[PDB]
């Protein structure tokens, strides 16, 4: 069958429920990226210049 | 009055060109570029078209040759 | 202004070529005040003005400017009907499949990669990976994955490989593929390799292809990557009364669209995950899949509401879509609709019409006048004249009607005297007064049905409506020559009542000198009104050439009709008027006077019979009363005598000998036989009943009941409603369609009492709901045959052809049903006939054959015409009128021009209404048998050993007055040619046997015969002559299952006989239960038994549908000696053995059927293999066309003359030539063709008539007859095969091949609005056409 | 023969076959398969003669 809505719910259900800890390793993650992309800001003078 | 077109059919055939031949001739009847060839019973110029019909002096040819006369004589009235 | 249409796809350059802006945002209009949101869908800058001539701000308001574009908003100041024409775009950011190259059955995206839908479905739906183009590493081209091993190709292959998902991996597939490499490539397995199926697969799939190149199209448009929009004056929102609109749902729909288009692009610039934006390509395919057809989904549905929203396709296709709802069919001012009544002192030239239906249809006519005239100074003061309708414009209106037609119409127009021109005479009433003469073409009832009136106001509409749809034209049916303006039931009435005669009234036996004191001696009441007297009356005659030959006698006859012979013009005879003048002999009267004095004396002839039939009705004073149904004496008592005789059934069944089907049987035998002596008691109780004197005892004569008159004038009902009035009502029938055994015993003089009433209701239930139901059945089979018809146009005058069909007599059986004349006239000759002796030309080669011709056939001994038929013509692209014949209203000839299709279709399905031993010879003649071959026995008798025997009943004028199917192996008592008598069974055949008989005579032997196996040891019990009789297949053993017995003769020296004339052997096979009656060493005679074998609409809907038969008859291919294969696979090898040609064709026979055949025989090609129906597939491609549209004709006329309507051939004939457009080309030669490929039958004539005129070898093809459903869509007009039928099919098959109409065949000028190239308007079209590229 | 052509064997298979044959294209679960034929034909809510 179409039904798209229920191909949507089989194309997520693949996709497993998170543990209380998990969120907070995925938002340390998060941090680290933030953490390294202005790392990578803090390397280009013009940057802070302008 | 007309109520059969028999004799209309019997001087010009196909029973279709007649309908083009009187609906010409009742145009030049109707638009003043001319005016009847028998005497009307004041019917309209549908009935005066068909009964030209039957008394033979219309057909599509006579009207050719009439339309040609008055083409021939527009180029003579020119001038 | 312009010539053929064309259609194709639309690339996205054209979609911008044809948009005039961008839809980026879903609002449609502002909701405060009312002006249209920029830039929605409703925009100004994209499509055009809200009001004439006026920027939306307002800096631009009047026509100070045209050309400008306010630049505060965006405005191109023009007529706002440009906002009906601009159309807008979408930019769509992801691709989306097209639903209908999707979703139709023969999918184009689905056989174009060929690829199967399911796996495209899973593609589109992101559920899957398809490679595009990706090398050869691995993984081939059209091979898909799945996720899994997606990411196995992607860690095996790194690089180097290509593969999507969804629409745009469907797009790379399209746009990467080369077609003419693959048309190579199919070329090349379609020379060397051969797959049958598969390969005509294969050939449809090269046929797309090499269409499509041919085509300027490309793949990839089958994805829509911009979405054109609709203007908004299509999908309107406009303000009811009350501050509520209404929107269109294709608001909804363009919004839903807009909506997702803006949700995607605003998740691709944030950078969603991928679930999301596969979940938002998906819904934005559903959007548009459902914008362009919904209904191919989940069927969405609309807001505030459960009912489905209505689509695109919706407003094309169907019964309201644009082409059956606004383009075929349109709502016409100058029309009026009002109930109809009859008002009997009309001449039929013309009917009334209402004062105040005239001043509203003919209001600007009388404008036109009344400003002429100058009573109105202005248009205004001329409609505030009409408008009060003072005294001044009656006289106004008067001239404006006076020879002006109007159209009267009956909303069921099945026929084309549906629409009948009339000139209107003013009736102080409400009610248009209609002819009553005229009714019956209309199927017209005063009950409260109601017409509608049209009117003419160009001139050619007037002249075309007096010339050709005048009432005094149509006086003959389209479907036969028979006259329509048939007088009905007061006139007839009236008639049957004035000529008639009893033995004794007023004035009995005097003398009169003319028909003018005939009615002086009637309207002063001294002498009677029918009495027979003597009168003088001078008839005229046309003997000399067109002159009226007077000639004056003393004529026996009436008083009445001496009255009516007044009324009679002077061209008839007198014998016309002399009868009793019933419907039938009225029929005749007018129908003579109209093949004798032409149109102008029967009009005027049938406005009179009109006038004295109802005023001499009145004069008549006809009226039913409760003593008008005399019941029998002996009715209760045959009702008494049956009522014993069941009870003697009662008896014999309560004792147990009979059961109960016999017993049953039995009891409706004898209530059928009570029935039929009741009817046969109460009609002599009428007729005769009148018994009166003249000048002696008494004498009997026909009756003047009210009843029996209104009976025997066939003016209403026949005799079954009168045996329903007077003696018992028949036996009625229960819901199973059994048939009740205790009928109703009451007529409903007596009454009835409820049991029996309550048995009636179920009789009359099931006619009202079978009279719905076939109606609507008719209208669907009339459509369909008008529309697989509508091309065929009588273009030239002569085609000039030897080819034609042969027409003979119907005769089947019985006695005549329809006799060489009435067949054969109105046609035309093909070949000249010749009398019995031969070498005298009775007619030449070609005349018009009417009704002195048909004399002089009728005079000589002719049997058998050649005919020139239309379904043989010659013509391209029509049917030459010299080869049509000439029933028309007219009697001549058909005219060059005027469409028969139509008038054939309608005349074949305008009556779908109406619609639902031995030879015991009857009369006495000569024998004659055709194609015997027969042998006589050793009793005198003659048996019969070919079964293609017809029996002919040849009287001394050479003609057929019985015809018998002679069966296989009869007993002929005399030979042939010898005068038989009546009643003499000639042959007498075993109908439950069928026979084994030879041409031998010898010693009937065993041959490969095992007892126990293939026969079995039975001794008998009656007769006593034990026997080996052979079994069936269940019980014969495993060395004798495929081992067959078999009998063969040998003679007194034990050499085998052979057949005296040739040198084969009788050896023959018998199946199980064939009786083994005579054993082995035992003589026979010539054909002795070697063994014994013993035991309505819908049909004309399956016949020119042409549906396969369920139980087909087999044919022989190609003829030559039967012979059998192998044996037991559930089929057998049928082999045939031709003597010259190449042999080696074998079918497979379902061997448990009895087949008709011996294998020792030989067939013909087209001969019967077995019985039963046959289908015209096969009479078609085995015996000829000619065969084919005998046995449609044959068979259909079968079906309407059970109902006793009837038909000219020439329509079925013409419907029979639609069908068979088509033909498959064999042999392709110097052609541009395919082995397989089907194109129609004029385009290959056409061009082989140019290579054959040359050298070169032409195109033999295959004709290939093809049913009205699809012989009407398989059309090289796309128009007339998307005006009716599956649309959606029909428009994507033309739009994948770039195919182009050229309007070709009234369909088209139907829907484009241009003149007919059929009827007045063939002269324009042929003025044009000689114009057109010359 | 009819229990020959079935294909499944005992209850759960049967809960699950019916789960699956009722809304497809998703996968069952035990427990909302129980209560599917529940109120099928045995609960007082969905299902009643009178
Ligand atoms: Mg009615
Ligand atoms: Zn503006
Ligand atoms: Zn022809």
């Amino acid at each position: 069958t179409t039904d798209p809505v229920r191909m949507y719910m089989r194309e997520m259900g693949t996709v497993e429920l998170l543990t209380r800890e998990g969120e907070i390793d995925i938002a340390k993650r998060i941090e680290d990226g933030i953490n390294q992309v202005q790392c990578s800001v803090a390397e280009y003078p013009e940057a802070i210049t302008y | 009055a007309r109520v059969t077109v028999q004799d209309a059919v019997e001087k010009i055939g196909n029973r279709f060109d007649l309908v083009l031949v009187a609906a010409r001739r009742a145009r030049q009847m109707q638009v003043g570029g001319k005016d009847p060839l028998v005497p009307e019973e004041n019917d309209k110029t549908t009935v005066i078209a068909l009964r030209e019909i039957e008394e033979g002096l219309i057909n599509n040819q006579i009207l050719d040759v009439r339309e040609r006369q008055e083409q021939q004589e527009q180029e003579a009235a020119e001038l | 202004e312009f010539d053929a249409i064309k259609i194709a796809l639309a690339s996205p350059d054209m979609i911008r070529s044809w948009s005039f802006g961008e839809v980026k945002k879903p609002e449609t209009i502002n909701y405060r005040t009312f002006k249209p949101e920029r830039d929605g869908l409703f925009c100004a800058r994209i499509f055009g003005p809200v009001k004439d001539y006026e920027c939306l701000c307002g800096k631009y308001k009047r026509l100070k400017h045209r050309g400008v574009i306010c630049e505060k908003c965006g405005v191109e100041v023009t007529q706002t009907k440009v906002r009906r024409e601009r159309m807008g775009h979408i930019e769509l950011a992801s691709p989306t499949a097209h639903i209908w190259f999707l979703k139709s059955l023969p999918s184009r995206i689905g056989l174009l990669l060929d690829m199967p839908l399911r796996d495209i479905e899973r593609v589109l739906y992101f559920e899957s990976y398809v490679v595009i183009e990706g090398g050869m590493t691995n993984l081939e081209r059209q091979q898909i994955l799945t996720e899994e091993q997606y990411l196995d190709a992607l860690e095996e292959f790194g690089d180097e490989f290509d593969a999507k998902m969804g629409a745009e991996a469907i797009q790379a597939l399209l746009k990467s593929m080369d077609l003419e490499q693959e048309c190579e490539q199919l070329r090349e397995e379609l020379n060397e390799t051969n797959s049958e199926t598969k390969r005509k697969k294969l050939t449809k799939r090269i046929k797309l292809l090499e269409a499509f190149v041919q085509s300027g199209n490309k793949p990839e448009w089958m994805i829509l990557t911009v979405l054109p929009v609709l203007p908004p004056d299509l999908r309107p929102l406009v303000p009811l009364d009350g501050g509520r609109f209404a929107t269109s749902d294709l608001n909804d729909l363009y919004r839903r669209v807009i909506n997702r288009n803006n949700r995607l692009k605003r998740l691709l610039d944030l950078a969603a995950p991928d679930i999301i934006v596969r979940n938002e390509k998906r819904m934005l395919q559903e959007a548009v899949d459902a914008l362009l057809d919904n209904g191919r989904r989940g069927r969405a549905i609309t807001g505030s509401n459960k009912r489905p929203l209505k689509s695109l396709a919706d407003m094309i296709k169907g019964k309201q879509g644009r082409f059956r709802q606004n383009l075929l069919g349109k709502r016409v001012d100058y029309s009026g609709r009002s109930v109809i009544t009859v008002g009997p002192y009309l001449r039929l030239h013309q009917c009334g019409l209402p004062k105040k239906m005239a001043l509203e249809l003919f209001k600007p006519f009388i404008y036109g006048k009344l400003e002429l005239r100058g009573l109105a100074t202005t248009i205004k003061a001329a409609k505030k004249m009409v408008e009060r309708e003072e005294a001044v414009v009656w006289d106004i209106l008067d001239e404006v009607i006076r020879e002006h037609p109007v159209l009267l119409n009956r909303a069921p127009t099945l026929h084309r005297l549906g629409i009948q021109a009339f000139e209107p005479v003013l009736i102080e009433g409400k009610a248009i007064q209609l002819h009553p003469l005229v009714c019956a073409a209309y199927n017209a009832d005063f009950d409260g049905d109601q017409m509608a009136v049209h009117v003419p106001l160009t001139l050619e509409a007037q002249l075309e409506a007096r010339a050709l749809m005048m009432s005094t034209n149509n006086i003959l049916s389209p479907a036969n020559g028979e006259p329509i303006i048939v007088p009905s039931q007061d006139v007839v009435l009236g008639l049957y009542y004035m000529t008639r005669d009893c033995v004794n009234a007023k004035g009995e036996g005097m003398v009169l000198t003319g028909p003018k004191e005939a009615e002086r001696l009637y309207r002063s009441g001294l002498a009677s009104l029918h009495a027979r007297v003597k009168v003088r009356i001078t008839e005229y005659e046309k003997d000399a050439n067109g002159e009226l030959v007077a000639k004056t006698s003393l004529k026996d006859t009436t008083v009445g009709r001496a009255i009516l012979w007044m009324i009679v013009p002077k061209g008839l005879p007198y014998s016309i008027v002399n009868q009793a003048l019933g419907k039938k002999a009225i029929s005749k009267m007018l129908n003579t006077c109209y093949r004798i004095l032409g149109l102008k004396p029967t009009v005027i002839f049938a406005d009179q019979i009109m006038y004295t039939g109802f005023a001499y009705a009145a004069r008549s004073g006809a009226s039913v009363g409760i003593d008008d149904m005399v019941i029998p004496e002996k009715k209760h008592e045959i009702i008494s005598e049956a009522e014993a005789e069941v009870a003697e059934i009662q008896e014999q069944f309560q004792s147990g000998l009979v059961t109960a089907g016999e017993r049953y049987n039995k009891v409706i035998d004898i209530w059928a036989a009570a029935n039929d002596r009741v009817s046969k008691a109460m009609m002599d109780n009428l007729q005769t009943e009148t018994v009166i004197n003249r000048d002696g005892q008494e004498e009997k004569q026909v009756s003047f009941n009210s009843i029996y008159m209104m009976a025997d004038s066939g003016a209403r009902g026949s005799a079954a409603q009168i045996r329903q009035l007077a003696g018992m009502r028949g036996l009625m029938a229960k819901p199973d369609g059994s048939i009740i055994e205790t009928p109703i015993t009451a007529n409903f003089r007596e009454g009835l009492n409820v049991l029996q009433y309550f048995i009636s209701t179920h009789g009359a239930r099931k006619g009202l709901a079978d009279t719905a139901l076939k109606t609507a059945n008719s209208g669907y089979l009339t459509r369909r045959l008008v529309d697989v018809a509508q091309d065929l146009v009588v273009t030239e005058d002569d085609c000039g052809t030897h080819e034609g069909i042969m027409m003979t007599p119907v005769i089947e059986g019985g006695d005549v049903k329809e006799p060489l004349r009435d067949r054969v006239l109105g046609r035309v000759t093909a070949e000249d006939v010749l009398k019995p002796g031969t070498a005298d030309i009775l007619v030449p080669r070609n005349t018009l054959l009417h009704e002195q011709w048909c004399d002089l056939l009728e005079e000589n001994s002719v049997d058998a015409v050649k005919v020139r038929s239309v379904v043989s013509c010659d013509t391209d692209f029509g049917v030459c009128a010299h080869c049509y014949g000439r029933d028309l209203a007219r009697g001549h000839i058909i005219n060059k021009g005027e469409a028969i299709g139509v008038i054939a279709a309608q005349s074949i399905g305008e009556p779908g209404t109406q619609l639902t031993s031995s030879i015991q010879v009857k009369n006495k003649g000569s024998i004659k048998l055709s194609n015997v071959k027969s042998v006589v026995n050793s009793s005198g008798k003659l048996v019969i050993t070919s079964r293609n025997t017809e029996l002919k009943l040849i009287d001394e004028f050479g003609r057929t007055k019985e015809s018998y199917k002679v069966p296989y192996g009869a007993v002929l008592a005399k030979g042939d040619g010898e005068q038989v008598a009546g009643g003499e069974t000639v042959a007498n055949w075993d109908p439950h046997t069928m026979p084994v008989i030879t041409e031998v005579s010898g010693f009937v032997r065993f041959t490969d015969m095992i007892d126990g196996q293939t026969i079995t040891r039975q001794t008998d019990e009656l007769t006593g002559l034990s026997s080996l009789v052979v079994l069936d297949s269940a019980e014969r053993t495993a060395g004798g299952k495929d081992l067959r017995p078999a009998l063969k003769i040998v003679d007194a020296q034990g050499n085998d006989v052979l057949i005296p004339g040739t040198d084969m052997p009788a050896q023959y096979f018998l199946p199980g239960k064939a009786i083994v009656q005579l054993e082995d060493g035992v003589q026979i005679s010539s054909g002795d038994t070697l063994a014994r074998i013993p035991q309505g609409l819908p049909r004309v809907a399956d016949l020119f549908e042409a549906r396969r038969p369920k139980e087909p008859a087999i044919l022989a291919e190609i003829s030559g000696i039967v012979s059998f294969g192998k044996e037991t696979k559930g089929k057998r090898r049928l082999v045939i053995t031709p003597v010259d040609g190449s042999d080696p064709y074998e079918e497979m026979i379902p061997k448990w059927r009895q087949l008709n055949v011996f294998e020792g025989e030989r067939v013909e090609r087209g001969d019967v293999i077995s019985d039963g129906p046959e289908a015209p597939h096969d009479i078609l491609r085995l015996r000829g066309v000619h065969a084919v549209t005998r046995y449609i004709v044959n068979e259909v006329q079968d079906v309407y003359r059970l109902q006793g309507v009837k038909i000219n051939d020439k329509h079925i004939e013409v419907i029979v030539r639609q069908m068979l457009r088509k033909a498959t080309i064999v042999n392709a030669g110097s052609s541009d063709f395919l082995e397989g490929e089907q194109v129609e039958y004029s385009r290959v004539k056409i061009a082989n008539r140019e290579l054959e005129a040359n050298g070169k070898v032409g195109a033999t093809y295959s004709r290939d007859l093809l049913g009205i459903t699809k012989a009407s869509l398989a059309t090289e007009s796309f128009i007339s095969a998307a005006s009716f039928q599956e649309t959606t099919r029909v428009l994507t098959e033309a739009a994948v091949a770039g195919k182009r109409d050229e309007l070709r065949g009234l369909k088209e000028n139907v829907i484009v609005g241009r003149l007919i190239p059929a009827g007045t308007g063939y002269a324009y079209h042929q003025d044009r056409m000689r114009r057109r590229a010359a | 023969e009819t229990l020959r052509v079935d294909p499944t064997n005992d209850r759960l298979s049967a809960l699950v076959e019916i789960y699956r044959m009722m809304r497809p294209g998703e996968p069952p679960t035990r427990e909302a398969a129980e209560s599917l034929f529940e109120n099928l034909f045995f609960s007082e809510d969905r299902y009643d003669l009178s």
